[PDB]
């Protein structure tokens, strides 16, 4: 997905946000990893709304 | 930090679920609580500061 702020950062299990609740979500065990990146320059975008 | 601002609130029914939409980086390190489970909880008084 394409979220991007701080709101990357509050993923993680628990901690009910204003972008983390209705965008994604996992169960309560998140056996997995998570990978997020800085696409300042790849997808700037100014009406790609 | 020399002078406190302590404001010791009355009874109200305020949300705690309203600052979600603060600044950026708003860190939420409750040692004792929960954050999401700060909605159904019924606290005695509330000390504030700043």
């Amino acid at each position: 997905f394409v979220i991007r702020g701080d709101e990357v950062r509050q993923i993680a299990p628990g901690q009910t946000g204003n972008i983390a609740d209705y965008n994604y979500k996992l169960p309560d065990d998140f056996t997995g990893c998570v990978i997020a990146w800085n696409s300042n320059k790849l997808d700037s975008k100014v009406s790609g709304n | 930090v020399y002078a406190w601002n302590r404001k010791r609130i009355s009874n109200c029914v305020a949300d705690y679920s309203v600052l979600y939409n603060l600044a950026p980086f708003f860190t939420f390190k409750c040692y004792g609580v929960s954050p999401t489970k700060l909605n159904d909880l019924c606290f005695t008084n509330v000390y504030a500061d700043s």
